[PDB]
């Protein structure tokens, strides 16, 4: 999507996988604030919003 | 309430530990009043600031 209607989805009730995406090093910005990227964003959420 | 002095003893003894149980769970500016929480999603050096 364009920036001004910034697309947003919802992710819920699913077994997150976040490795994949930490391990893949395409992502160039890695920047996780709250959460670490350092290998600790494998934990539990009530809600998800990309 | 023959026995005032006493109890206002006990009650002020029981409020200052309540407050201090209460102050245990203040954010005190951090992301959250659980340490193990902060200990469990945030990486070392912003862990322990």
């Amino acid at each position: 999507a364009s920036v001004y209607a910034w697309n947003r989805k919802r992710i819920s009730n699913c077994v997150a996988d976040y490795s994949v995406l930490y391990n893949s090093a395409s992502f160039s910005t890695f920047k996780c604030y709250g959460v670490s990227p350092t290998k600790l964003n494998d934990l539990c959420f009530t809600n998800v919003y990309a | 309430s023959a026995l005032g002095k006493l109890q206002d003893v006990v009650n002020q003894n029981a409020q200052a530990l309540n407050t201090l149980v209460k102050q245990l769970s203040s954010n005190f500016g951090a992301i959250s009043s659980v340490l193990n929480d902060i200990l469990s999603r945030l990486d070392p050096p912003e862990a322990e600031v």
